[PDB]
């Protein structure tokens, strides 16, 4: 798809592409706004239509060009044109510098028609109820945005919910020994792979002690 | 080999967010493609707020319940 | 504004407010009370949205379905436009009735 | 082979069944697993077998029923 | 021939009710009270219980159906 | 891109929602911010106390009111307003003397009962409370520094093992610990504070109320009853003994949980785990909800028992103090009651983890399983009460308008009368077994009539409906049939669109917004009941079974002095009351447009106004609107602003009426 | 020791006997036929209506209608004589203690209303059960509707027989419980 050369509306006064329209106060507010949206189309007959900004208009038998402040007005006019069996209309966003961005028929095929090369953006692979609970994701990446969680996080919190209901079989986290641990950070033994072995043996000692203590009055 | 409930067989809806959760509705058709995630199509006598009386459910959301009976949803 | 409140809505409302058991003006006092009730009743429709009432209706419909009482004309709360219309109608009717009683009872007593 | 929705659901079930058992163990360390949180205190199990354990009655755990 | 649904795509149904443990747990250990999992059998065992006699019929005499209320508790 | 005019409202709508802060990353920051805010709030309270004490000391007449309290009137503070007449004399001043305001708070009786005799003592008290405000702010700074020092001590902290990260959860153990807090609150802050106040009474209050006596002997602890005849208040000896008993009981109770040692006391978690609870006690919203639900019975009983059993000297002799205190505390407790439900709903939205679908273990789970039954039965009882109270009131109104007072339906309040008879028999048996009998209990038991029965049914209706709205909002905050994803959204959000039938007022915050109107209405009913029975018990007892009596013999009749305040005949000392009356009517009606008229109309109106501004010669060359773009208030902001206007009008319209009617 | 002054006006029975459990033994109330306020109120009613009557002509129809109204008022005075009214208002009271045997008791109206209200609800429920269609709710099957309306008289027995036999209630797992509160 080739973007056209839509000029800035303040530099294209009196263009032959402009349809005959009455002109109202509803048009884009100059002297305060510099971002304009332009919609172009090619018609077959001078059929009267309604401008999104109040007032009616008559197309041209050839090319047409209109400028609007908002993309919504351009899309409304596009739907109105498409109701009149007028395809091949393109909607551009004009930056303040004059950069032309091609917006509505982005890949050249209207969004209601399946086109190859598209990928489901903002897709979630479950029913809407499958979203994780907001309470589970507190102070994580998804603090108040449980609907933004990746499906792996949703499954992880679901498994956590499943686990944290069998209370008797849970493992209480041992209380840290603050007074005798906690040396200066430079005082470490390195041996990271040995540190997990130390984790294993210390947790084994904790579990054995807990079992021995429980097997006294239980 | 047919998969899912038979056509015209009543099923109880197990989708928690469904308007017809724990209600019953006739099975219109079951899509036989294994790639379809929600193949079971169920129609209901009671329309939801969108005035739609039919919806497609997953294979694990219909339990083949008996007929509703007199004065029973 | 205090003059309007005191010498018009209070002093000149003595006829309508003290109109019980008085032969001609009993209905005007009662209608004054009813107009106040209807005007305040309109505020329930004016201030509230239909989603709360829809959820409450569903909660009640649970109890109805429990006892095999199924209304097949499914109970739905009033549409938003209808809620506004009902609120406006009750508001204007109640206020008009309040003024109506207030002016008519006083002029009937004085004459 | 292509990953049907049934196969994805099977992976969901396998993952959940494994992880729900793994997180109960001594290798997950969640704040909800602290003392005073959901899990029982280390040497003082309160409810086992759906019966009040002897540790419920505190210092009376050593007392005889008679 | 209807294919059997695999356990992966099976259903939970609603056999798990408020009177019993859920997916996997144990109920609260209440002291002497209603304990254990209830099952509907009142009326059936009421038709085997003795006490009915010829003064009122000869079968299990219970107008008002006070026996059956246990069986209804589930409904 | 930047913001619009709605930024101010958006920010101020969550200005204290510390959970919604952007820099806050952990419970440590949240808890420390909350603790510091608590310190600042305590400083504000202390400064307010010192303020009242100062103004009583400086711009007031405590030294003269204490001498002749029954006919005298206290002074709140002077009036310095340049808008008054620089000539003549205002109705609030004795000619050339300064302008004053009569205090309707009740601090004069409080200080008189507590043992104040001189202005100098009040001045020293003001100084001490300002000192305490300084101390509170310095404690805030101290604790901020101590927690930052722990954080810095994590620069010299490592467990030499991968379990070192466990220390993340214990950094705010100072604030989040529950057993120590419960033990020390219930013991020290309650029991020993009561015991210290008993000491204060025995050392000052009882010595500075009667002739000199023995060295504060244990005869200062009496068990008389109520309403000492001369001062028409509770015996100070009885009050000291009551505080002593409460202190001893709470001191004993405060040794329950395991606070400082692991070898003494039971843990709260183990207490809950073996009961019908085991809730998520780490939620701050849950704790806030259940302590607001605790301050509510306390404040409601404060309102009831300040009036029924007046504890302060000559408090019953003030016709305005007794009504103002009751109405104030009733409104405070209504606000706290609705707060408890609002924060329960916020707890369910934000800080509650639920099982998969069927594990009926949590109490909230069991409540949610049959929430429809709860709401349906609450709706049924609300409908019954409303139907049968309004219909009987309508019967009485119609049959009394038709010259037939004897055709009314007057259900004699037999159950309340039986309770009163039992309590009166108990009290009379207590009194008859005394060598110092002939005691009085003031309004502990009051004449109960059919009007009382109907008003109590109306109050029960209001409470039922308020609880209905709040409970429905809490239970369906996480999802209803209409919107089965409500826990994915915020606690307060605009709507769910016009489709699916229309979804205005769907959030749990909208349920709170609807319930606040019913809270205000129920409180208005309670306050009207109390004030009407206070003004004329006889006329209330006879003519209060028909609503026209409430409309005429109370509202229309008792509003005479207030409207006459300022007129074209002169002004009274009720001029401020009448002016505030009209201003609060204007505020109440002004919030109707924020509630009735909704956003889109106004957004179009604002677009038109902005068109004008961008079209006016000089404005367009200075202000294009790109910086702080004016926009209409959002939907939730609009509902909240209308609610604020309505609440302010309804609440603040009443005190002028109370002052005009009683004074 | 004068409980009236001790409790600020209200008086207490001070006696524990079963004979005082009736409403008729209350010291607040008094039979209407010997109460001063009752006499004064109905005398004022008679006086006002009579004063209105004299304003009209003697032979007019309004005079006869006012005579009929006066007769109605006097009949009301003599009919409420056995009804209990307070010793200070004179307005007769309604008894809501379940007495069943006093003038103005609420037991008889309660029983009558409960019967007819259960009748209405049972007729509606029967019609809804026998017409399981929306078309039958907008276009009422009048013969079936009146059949159910007549059949509703036996509701206190049929409803209980359905309650105990499992034909009124439905298990919660067959109707929509409500909105989901969890899933993750
Ligand atoms: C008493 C309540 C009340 C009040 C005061 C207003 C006020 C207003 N409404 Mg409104 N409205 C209300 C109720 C009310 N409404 C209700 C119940 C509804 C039903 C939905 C509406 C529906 C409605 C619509 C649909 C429209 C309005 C409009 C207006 C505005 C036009 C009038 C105007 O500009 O005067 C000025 C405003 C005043 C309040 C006059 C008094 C001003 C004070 C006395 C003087 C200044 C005070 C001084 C500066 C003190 C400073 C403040 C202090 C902090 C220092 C105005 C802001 C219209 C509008 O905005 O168009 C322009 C409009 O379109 N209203
Ligand atoms: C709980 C207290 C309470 C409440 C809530 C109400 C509620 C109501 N009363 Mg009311 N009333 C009460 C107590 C109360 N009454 C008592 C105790 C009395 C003494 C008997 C009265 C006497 C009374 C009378 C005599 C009247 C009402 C009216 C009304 C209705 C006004 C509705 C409306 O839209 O007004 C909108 C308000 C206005 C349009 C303004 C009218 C009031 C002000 C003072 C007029 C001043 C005009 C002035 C030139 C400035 C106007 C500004 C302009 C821009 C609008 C409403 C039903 C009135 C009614 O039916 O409608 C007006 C009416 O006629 N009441
Ligand atoms: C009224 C309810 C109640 C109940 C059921 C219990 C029950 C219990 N308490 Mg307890 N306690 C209570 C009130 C109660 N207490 C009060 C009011 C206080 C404050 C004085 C305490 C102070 C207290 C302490 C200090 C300790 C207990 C302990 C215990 C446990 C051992 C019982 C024992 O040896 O006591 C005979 C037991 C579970 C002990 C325990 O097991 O703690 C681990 C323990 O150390 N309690
Ligand atoms: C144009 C209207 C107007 C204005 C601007 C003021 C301004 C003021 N009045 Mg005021 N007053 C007015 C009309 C007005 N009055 C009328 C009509 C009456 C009835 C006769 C009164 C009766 C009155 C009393 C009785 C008192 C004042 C006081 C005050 C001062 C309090 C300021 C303050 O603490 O802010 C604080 C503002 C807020 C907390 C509001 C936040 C929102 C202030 C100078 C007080 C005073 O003298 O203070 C020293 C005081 O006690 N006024
Ligand atoms: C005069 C004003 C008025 C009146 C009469 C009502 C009446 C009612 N409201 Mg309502 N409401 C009002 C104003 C009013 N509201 C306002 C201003 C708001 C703020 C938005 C609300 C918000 C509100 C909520 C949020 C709820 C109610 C509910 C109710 C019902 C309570 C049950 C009852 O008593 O039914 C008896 C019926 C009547 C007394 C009406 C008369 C019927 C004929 C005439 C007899 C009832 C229909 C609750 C409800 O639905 O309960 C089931 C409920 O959930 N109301
Ligand atoms: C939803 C129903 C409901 C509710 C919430 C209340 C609430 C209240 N009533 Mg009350 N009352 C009701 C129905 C209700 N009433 C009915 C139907 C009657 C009979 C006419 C009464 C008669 C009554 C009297 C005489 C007194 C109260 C009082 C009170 C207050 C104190 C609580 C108390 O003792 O009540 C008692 C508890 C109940 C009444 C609960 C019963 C609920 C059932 C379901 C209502 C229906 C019963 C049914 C009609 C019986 C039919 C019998 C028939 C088969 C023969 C409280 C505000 C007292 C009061 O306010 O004094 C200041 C008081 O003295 N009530
Ligand atoms: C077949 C008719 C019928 C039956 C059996 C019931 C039965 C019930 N309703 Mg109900 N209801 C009905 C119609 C009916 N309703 C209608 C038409 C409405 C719309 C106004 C409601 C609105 C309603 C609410 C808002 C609530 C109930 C509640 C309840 C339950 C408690 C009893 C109660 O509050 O009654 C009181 C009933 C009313 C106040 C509604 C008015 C009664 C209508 C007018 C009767 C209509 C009958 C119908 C015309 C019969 C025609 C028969 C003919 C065709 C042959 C109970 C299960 C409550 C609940 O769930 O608590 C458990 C509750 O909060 N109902
Ligand atoms: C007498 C006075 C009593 C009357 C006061 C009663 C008011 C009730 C208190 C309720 C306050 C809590 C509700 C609240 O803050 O949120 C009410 C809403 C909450 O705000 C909503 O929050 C949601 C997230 O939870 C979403 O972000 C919504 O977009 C946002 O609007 O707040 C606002 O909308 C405030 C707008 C108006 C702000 C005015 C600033 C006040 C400055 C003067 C001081
Ligand atoms: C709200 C807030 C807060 C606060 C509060 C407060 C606390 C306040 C205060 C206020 C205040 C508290 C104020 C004050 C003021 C004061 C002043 C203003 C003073 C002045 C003085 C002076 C100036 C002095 C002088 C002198 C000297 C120097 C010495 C000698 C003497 C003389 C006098 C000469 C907080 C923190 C919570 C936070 C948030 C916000
Ligand atoms: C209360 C309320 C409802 C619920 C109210 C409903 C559904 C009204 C319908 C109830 C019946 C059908 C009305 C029939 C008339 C009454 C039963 C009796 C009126 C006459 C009596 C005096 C006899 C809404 O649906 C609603 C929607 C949008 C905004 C606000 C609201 C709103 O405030
Ligand atoms: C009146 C009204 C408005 C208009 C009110 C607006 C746009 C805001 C009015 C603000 C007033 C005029 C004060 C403006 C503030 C001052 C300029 C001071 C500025 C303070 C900041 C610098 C913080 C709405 O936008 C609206 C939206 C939705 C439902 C109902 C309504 C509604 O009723």
């Amino acid at each position: 798809v080739v973007a056209e050369a839509i000029p800035r509306p303040e530099d294209l006064l009196d263009s032959p592409k402009f349809p005959m329209f009455e002109g109202s106060t509803g048009g884009y507010m100059s002297r305060s706004t510099r971002e304009r949206h332009a919609i172009t189309w090619t018609a077959k007959g001078q059929a009267k239509f309604e401008m999104p900004t109040g007032g009616f208009a008559i197309m041209n038998q050839g090319e047409n060009l209109c400028y609007f402040r908002k993309k919504e007005q351009c899309i409304a006019l596009g739907k109105q044109l498409r109701k009149m069996k007028i395809e091949n209309y393109k909607i551009y966003r004009l930056k303040k510098d004059g950069t032309v961005i091609f917006m509505h028929p982005a890949d050249g095929v209207f969004p209601e028609k399946v086109n190859k090369g598209r990928v489901q953006v903002n897709g979630r692979p479950f029913t809407i109820r499958g979203n994780p609970q907001q309470s589970e994701l507190k102070f994580t990446k998804y603090q108040g945005k449980g609907y933004e969680a990746d499906p792996l996080t949703t499954m992880f919190v679901k498994a956590r919910v499943m686990a944290f209901a069998d209370v008797p079989n849970l493992f209480a986290l041992p209380q840290p020994n603050m007074d005798e641990l906690v040396p200066a950070e430079e005082v470490d033994k390195y041996t990271r792979q040995e540190y997990t072995t130390r984790m294993m043996e210390a947790l084994k000692r904790v579990q054995d002690d807990r079992a021995a203590k429980a097997a006294k009055s239980l | 080999p047919w998969v899912g409930p038979k056509k015209g067989s009543w099923v109880k809806i197990l989708r928690p967010e469904s308007y017809w959760f724990q209600q019953r509705g006739q099975v219109v058709n079951v899509n036989q493609k294994p790639e379809v995630k929600y193949p079971v199509t169920v129609k209901f006598d009671s329309v939801n707020y969108a005035n739609v009386n039919t919806n497609g459910y997953a294979l694990w959301e219909v339990i083949e319940a008996p007929a509703p009976g007199p004065g029973e949803v | 504004i205090n003059g309007w409140l005191r010498n018009l809505l209070w002093s000149e409302a003595s006829q309508v407010i003290q109109s019980y058991a008085l032969s001609s003006i009993c209905p005007y006092g009662f209608i004054f009370l009813i107009g106040h009730f209807i005007w305040a009743f309109s505020l329930m429709f004016l201030f509230s949205g239909r989603a709360y009432w829809q959820e409450l209706i569903e909660s009640i419909l649970w109890s109805h379905h429990k006892l095999k009482i199924i209304p097949h004309i499914q109970p739905r709360a009033l549409s938003i436009s209808q809620g506004r219309a009902v609120g406006f109608i009750h508001y204007t009717l109640g206020g008009i009735g309040s003024t109506w009683a207030f002016i008519i009872s006083r002029l009937l007593v004085l004459t | 082979y292509t990953e049907t929705v049934a196969d994805e659901r099977l992976f969901e079930q396998v993952y959940l069944q494994y992880t729900s058992e793994y997180l109960k163990g001594p290798l997950y360390w969640h704040p909800d697993k602290l003392q005073g949180w959901l899990p029982d205190y280390p040497g003082t199990p309160m409810i086992k077998e759906g019966k009040y354990t002897s540790h419920v009655i505190g210092n009376l755990k050593a007392f005889s029923s008679n | 021939x209807x294919x059997x649904x695999x356990x992966x795509x099976x259903h939970p149904k609603h056999m798990l009710v408020a009177g019993v443990r859920g997916y996997e747990m144990e109920w609260q250990p209440i002291p002497g009270d209603a304990v254990k999992y209830p099952k509907p059998n009142s009326e059936e065992m009421f038709k085997t219980m003795i006490g009915a006699d010829v003064e009122t019929g000869g079968e299990a005499w219970d107008p008002l159906g006070f026996h059956k209320l246990f069986d209804r508790n589930f409904d | 891109g930047r913001c619009a005019s709605s930024r101010y409202l958006q920010v101020l709508g969550s200005i204290h929602d510390i959970e919604c802060g952007f820099g806050i990353d952990n419970t440590l920051s949240l808890n420390l911010q909350i603790f510091t805010a608590h310190w600042g709030h305590l400083t504000i309270i202390l400064i307010w106390v010192s303020s009242n004490l100062y103004h009583i000391a400086s711009n007031a007449n405590y030294s003269l009111w204490v001498k002749n309290p029954i006919p005298s009137m206290p002074i709140a503070h002077n009036i310095w307003d340049p808008h008054f007449t620089n000539s003549t004399s205002t109705p609030y001043s004795h000619t050339i003397i300064t302008t004053i305001l009569i205090a309707y708070s009740g601090i004069y009786n409080q200080l008189y009962t507590s043992g104040f005799n001189t202005i100098n003592q009040i001045y020293k008290t003001t100084f001490t409370f300002s000192c305490l405000a300084v101390i509170s702010i310095l404690l805030a700074k101290i604790h901020i520094n101590t927690h930052s020092e722990l954080l810095h001590k994590l620069a010299s902290h490592t467990s030499q093992i991968p379990s070192f990260f466990q220390l993340l959860y214990f950094l705010d153990v100072a604030i989040s610990s529950v057993n120590i807090r419960f033990n020390f609150h219930t013991g020290i802050l309650v029991g020993l504070f009561s015991i210290g106040y008993t000491g204060h009474l025995l050392d000052i209050t009882i010595p500075a109320s009667r002739a000199p006596l023995i060295h504060t002997s244990p005869s200062y602890l009496t068990f008389f009853g109520g309403l000492k005849s001369n001062t028409s208040s509770l015996y100070l000896t009885d009050i000291a003994h009551h505080h002593l008993a409460i202190g001893i009981i709470s001191i004993l109770t405060g040794h329950l949980y395991s606070s400082f040692r692991a070898a003494l006391g039971t843990y709260i978690r183990d207490i809950l785990y073996t009961s019908h609870l085991t809730h998520s006690i780490k939620s701050l919203h849950l704790a806030l909800s259940l302590i607001l639900a605790s301050c509510t019975p306390l404040t409601s009983t404060t309102a009831q028992h300040i009036y029924s059993l007046t504890p302060y000297f000559y408090l019953s002799y003030d016709h305005i103090y007794s009504t103002a205190l009751y109405v104030h505390h009733s409104y405070i407790t209504s606000f706290l009651a609705i707060a408890s439900h609002a924060h329960t709903a916020i707890t369910l939205v934000r800080d509650w983890v639920a099982p998969l679908e069927q594990e009926s273990s949590s109490k909230q789970i069991r409540i949610h399983t049959h929430k429809a039954a709860i709401i349906s039965h609450l709706s049924w009882v609300s409908l019954w009460l409303g139907f049968h109270t309004l219909a009987v009131y309508s019967h009485n109104d119609t049959c009394i308008a038709f010259n037939s007072p004897s055709k009314q339906i007057l259900i004699e309040a037999s159950n309340g009368q039986l309770i009163q008879q039992a309590s009166g028999k108990a009290l009379y048996g207590t009194i008859n077994s005394i060598n110092n009998y002939n005691k009085s209990f003031d309004s502990f038991i009051h004449p109960i009539s059919p009007g009382d029965l109907y008003v109590h049914h109306a109050i029960a209706l209001g409470l039922h409906i308020t609880v209905l709205i709040l409970l429905k909002g809490g239970l369906e905050a996480r999802g209803s049939k209409l919107m089965p994803d409500k826990m994915e959204h915020s606690f307060g959000f605009s709507c769910d669109g016009p489709g699916r039938g229309g979804t205005c007022d769907i959030s749990a915050w909208d349920s709170f917004y609807l319930a606040t109107f019913w809270m205000l209405n129920s409180n208005a009913w309670i306050s009207f009941y109390f004030h009407y029975k206070h003004l004329t018990p006889r006329q209330f007892s006879e003519s209060s079974t028909y609503l026209e009596s409430w409309f005429r013999d109370y509202l229309w009749f008792n509003s005479t002095p207030l409207i006459h305040g300022y007129s074209t005949l002169g002004a009274n000392d009720l001029s401020v009351q009448s002016w505030s009356f009209l201003l609060t009517h204007l505020a109440w009606a002004s919030g109707f447009m924020f509630l009735i008229s909704w956003r889109g109309y106004w957004q179009e109106l604002i677009d038109i106004i902005l068109y004008i501004h961008l079209k006016t010669p000089i404005l367009i060359n200075l202000w294009n609107g790109d910086i702080y773009t004016p926009l209409a208030l959002s939907i939730v902001q609009a509902r909240f602003i209308g609610l604020v206007h309505f609440s302010t009008g309804l609440i603040l319209t009443y005190p002028p009426f109370i002052i005009g009617a009683t004074s | 020791a004068k409980p009236l002054e001790m409790f600020g006006g209200v008086d207490i029975d001070l006696e524990d006997t079963p004979a005082h459990w009736t409403i008729k033994a209350s010291p607040v109330l008094e039979p209407c036929k010997d109460n001063k306020k009752f006499h004064k109120k109905l005398k004022d009613e008679l006086y006002k209506v009579k004063k209105n009557q004299q304003k009209f002509a003697e032979g007019s129809a309004a005079y006869a209608r006012f005579n009929k109204k006066i007769k109605m008022i006097e009949l009301r005075e003599t009919a409420y004589g056995d009804r209990l009214c307070g010793k200070k208002d004179g307005l007769p009271r309604t008894i809501a203690t379940g007495e069943w045997n006093v003038r103005g008791s609420a037991m008889w109206p309660a029983a009558i209303f409960l019967y007819i209200a259960g009748w209405i609800g049972w007729a509606g429920r029967s019609y809804l059960i026998r017409t399981n269609d929306a078309a039958k709710e907008i276009n009422i099957d009048v013969p079936l509707a009146v059949t159910c309306m007549a059949s509703g008289f036996s509701w206190p027995v049929a409803a209980w027989q359905e309650i105990v036999n499992g034909e009124m209630a439905v298990p919660n797992d067959q109707i929509h419980n409500g909105g989901p509160w969890n899933q993750s």
